């Protein structure tokens, strides 16, 4: 017949939610006197859409975030000292265009992650590829590339993401001989794309957490010169914040 | 016929009896010990668990 | 707007016809009040036979067949060594199932390549894959992917394809090495896929062929274990179409 | 010999067609040397495509219907009412599936009963059955089933077709009794069978029609929970018809 | 393509063994040059040998045979008193067009029941339905059904069959007032229809069993009138001849 044979076509044209909805569809059509055009663009946008929202699962299930956090969990009462509309501004996205890197810098505990990934995810959400990784993780893995010879795959693997999510900088210090992997993804994405990193650690420990201080400040130096850093002055949320307000 | 009468009826009968009678090896009402409990204290804001979808909104607004 | 948004949905979820030929269908459809459902199975289909289409050419390009022929084409009375009923058998690709090896025999411009060429193409048209090369040309490929080291690359490819059409056989002599290459050849097609071989010297001739009377014969009891043999005997096509050309 | 037994298997075997036309698709064969496998596919093809039209002819037989008619008979020009689309649309059939009745309402000899036939008609077509009744004849046999205590049995044969056209609706005042008998005929058929019905009575007229106005109501009520109107305007076509034959 | 569709029309032609070697015959026609017609006939045929075999099979399982035995086994060594030839002459079958009945008598397990079976199965051979039941049971059977009304049922299920194998005629005997239903089954098959009959009481002792003198009388004056009687001699076969053979 014919509908056995449109399931079949749809089918193998990779069109399943068209397969599925295309006799409603066509009844609703049917009942408004609706053109052929509009029809057509019904099941072409249905189909747009639940395919970038599979797009939109596969790119979060590779971003390799530890877990999904977004803004909308977040009190900006409890952190007042860094204003809330920033945030919201960056939530536009307006520093990818600007490959501006964004940087959080506080005390343990305060939502410096929390922030990233919510941002990471927002640019997860419009499409854009977005990479998490931990700074010593990523070190790590490219001193082994390296070892085994093959850098430069993995040097693209971390310099290709548009957002690349860098945390616990300070966390580890491995030999300070692989801090120049850590430069080369640095000075590779510079001016190209845009940087999120968060640590607890101030601007003047990087030549000792990588052991070496003129590496550090040309490392910073390059972070530093297009980004909006954050410093963000409180407790740890978890235990103080808590304890604090139960009072 | 539901969850919820269901989850009801459990509570209830936890409270009146489950968490009432005294365990045949401690010898006591659960309730006393829990008063001897210190467990932590809780936080505020609980971890919020649910589903966490990112969807396109069709050109109408549907 | 609607139009160009459509192109774009098109575009996007690979569907090349219908971003040209929806207006049209559309117009159609409204000259003659089509229902959504025929309108819609009317652009899936032109869909399909195009992809089809493009598929098949794609197939016939990576075969390699240095021009298209078809059964349609041979003529038989001028050819009245074989009946039409064979061939066509042939043609309805069960030796394929039977792993059958297919074997055609005769003087030069007979016709057995014409008769191995529109099989391959046949193929190709239901699905399946076909590799045409030339007996020589394949020993050389292997003998230099052996000086490479690349020698598993080649035999790889030529082993996949699922339909092997091994041609310009017997003309050329061989040594001891191309006759071990060819023996390879047929061995890892050997009960796994069908091959058709074109030559014009006897079975027994092999041996001198291929300067081995013992890897001859060993070739030859494996590939007749799974045969079908074609001795076609008749005046050169080739010979005849000039004939009738000059007068 | 070997024709008889040909014959004597093909009607033990219950192979009609192939029993006569056997000996000229081996004449047919011979004349073109067909392969064996294409032999043997058009003489089981000739044998499916007759054993599909008997099938349809028993069908359409055992479906009661006055006459056969198709929308290609019908004219939209000269019913401008309804629109073409809504109309094919329905000849897909899918209010199968979705167990949606469907009513026809206008003037004497608009049309709303061929178009149930044409719909009767393909549905048979497409391997559905139907069964055509006059709501009449329908209430008399239900009776007559009731007082010989067979009631059971009429209605499972009145609801086991997959769709029931009541015709001739509106058109004779029903008593309560029959009331009640079309009451449980359309709460047999209550979303579990499309039901095709043509009436020239809105469907408040339905009280009066069947002398209890909450019968009515409930009736009309169970039925437009899953149903699909046809308000149809204009001249008689049997009228129009009669002038032209003047003319 | 064309082997799925010959493959689905077989199927919807009921045709299992010729959809599976439909290939093989028509590769077997092709190397051999068969004519169409043959090949046709080959189909045909197997598809015919097949099915026979299957309703051998349901003809088998509904004798209702409490096993399966055959001459095969038999060894007329141990019953000489009777003639061999004459068992092989009713293997022929030519008494189910005379009509008559077969008896066996002789003491207890002098193989009665094995030569009637034997008997049974090669009728069903060829086609003819046979049926298998005790004396009694069939009594009790029309008892049952008599007092249920369906007498007439049950008569026709046991006097439609072409052989009848009634056995233990004496093993027990039911109420003398059922004898009348023995007797209208052997009338109504009487001149109609062959019955076997195996039991080791002499004709004399009918009147006992049956509880009634006249009724036996004309029981066997009706089931005598076309029929061959044989007596076997002898003892008990599976005590008494390996008893006696074994010293
Ligand atoms: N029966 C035929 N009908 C039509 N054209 C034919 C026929 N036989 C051969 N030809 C023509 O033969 C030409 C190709 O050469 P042909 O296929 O005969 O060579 P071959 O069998 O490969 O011989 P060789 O031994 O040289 O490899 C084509 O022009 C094809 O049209
Ligand atoms: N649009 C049409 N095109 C062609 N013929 C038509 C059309 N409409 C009606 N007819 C003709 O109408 C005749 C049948 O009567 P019609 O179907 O109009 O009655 P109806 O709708 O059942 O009316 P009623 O209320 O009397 O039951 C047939 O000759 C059919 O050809
Ligand atoms: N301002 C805040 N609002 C809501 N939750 C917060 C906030 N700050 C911290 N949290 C909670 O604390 C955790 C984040 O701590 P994190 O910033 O990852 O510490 P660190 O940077 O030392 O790893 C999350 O589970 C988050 O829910
Ligand atoms: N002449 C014989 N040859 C082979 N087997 C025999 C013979 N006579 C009896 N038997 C065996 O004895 C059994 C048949 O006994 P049967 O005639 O049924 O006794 P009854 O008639 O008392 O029921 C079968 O198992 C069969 O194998
Ligand atoms: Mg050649
Ligand atoms: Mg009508």
């Amino acid at each position: 017949n014919m509908k056995e044979r449109i399931h079949e076509y749809c089918h193998r044209l990779h069109l399943p939610v068209m397969a599925e909805r295309w006799s409603a569809m066509a009844e609703y059509a049917s009942t408004h006197n609706i053109s052929y055009s509009e029809f057509l663009f019904r099941l072409l946008e249905a189909e747009i859409v639940e395919k970038q929202a599979r797009s939109i699962q596969t790119l979060i299930k590779l971003s390799k975030l530890p877990y999904r956090k977004t803004i909308d969990t977040f009190d900006f009462t409890a952190q007042p000292s860094v204003d809330e509309r920033r945030i919201r501004e960056l939530l536009t996205l307006s520093f990818i265009d600007r490959k501006e890197n964004i940087l959080f810098l506080g005390p343990p505990g305060i939502g410096k992650t929390h922030l990233a990934i919510s941002i990471g995810m927002e640019a997860i959400a419009r499409g854009y590829k977005t990479y998490f990784i931990t700074a010593h993780d990523l070190v790590n893995q490219l001193r082994r590339a390296d070892q085994e010879g093959k850098l430069e795959k993995k040097l693209r693997v971390f310099v290709k993401p548009t957002v690349l999510i860098i945390d616990q900088m300070g966390y580890l210090k491995l030999d300070p001989n692989s801090a120049h992997y850590l430069f080369q993804v640095i000075a590779r994405r510079y001016e190209h794309a845009p940087i999120i990193l968060t640590s607890n650690k101030s601007f003047g420990e990087w030549g000792e957490i990588v052991g070496d201080s003129v590496l550090a400040t040309a490392m910073l130096d390059r972070l530093l010169h297009h980004s909006i850093i954050f410093n963000l002055k409180g407790e740890s949320y978890r235990l103080r914040e808590k304890r604090l307000q139960e009072e | 016929e539901s969850i919820e009468e269901l989850n009801f009826l459990l509570h209830r009968w936890l409270d009146q009896v489950a968490n009432r009678k005294p365990n045949a090896t401690t010898g006591i009402s659960p309730q006393e010990r829990w008063a001897e409990e210190s467990l932590k204290p809780l936080p505020l804001k609980d971890y919020d668990t649910s589903y966490l979808s990112y969807r396109k909104v069709h050109w109408d607004g549907s």
